């Protein structure tokens, strides 16, 4: 989508494997604010907004 | 044939959706308990 009409996908009731994203070489920016990538694979969240 | 659904008019902000396997002279007795404890 365009930045004025950015797509929002609500992600709920599933298992989120963040190590697949972090260990990919295809991403140029993976800047996390408020949390570190190492403990993402441990912590649990109510909802994910993409 | 089931061809009439009139239970709602709108659905705006969804937080949770869950699709599951079907639970189901009078021949069947169905007991259910619904509880709301700590969310
Ligand atoms: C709930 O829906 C209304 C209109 O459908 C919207 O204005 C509001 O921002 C929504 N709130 C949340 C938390 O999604």
């Amino acid at each position: 989508a365009s930045v004025y009409a950015w797509n929002r996908k609500r992600i709920s009731n599933c298992v989120a494997d963040y190590s697949v994203l972090y260990n990919s070489a295809s991403f140029s920016t993976f800047k996390c604010y408020g949390v570190s990538p190492t403990k993402l694979n441990d912590l649990c969240f109510t909802n994910v907004y993409a | 044939m089931e061809s009439e659904f009139r239970v709602y008019s709108s659905a705006n902000n969804c937080t949770f959706e869950y699709v599951s396997q079907p639970f189901l002279n009078f021949k069947n007795l169905r007991e259910f308990v619904f509880k709301n404890i700590d969310g």
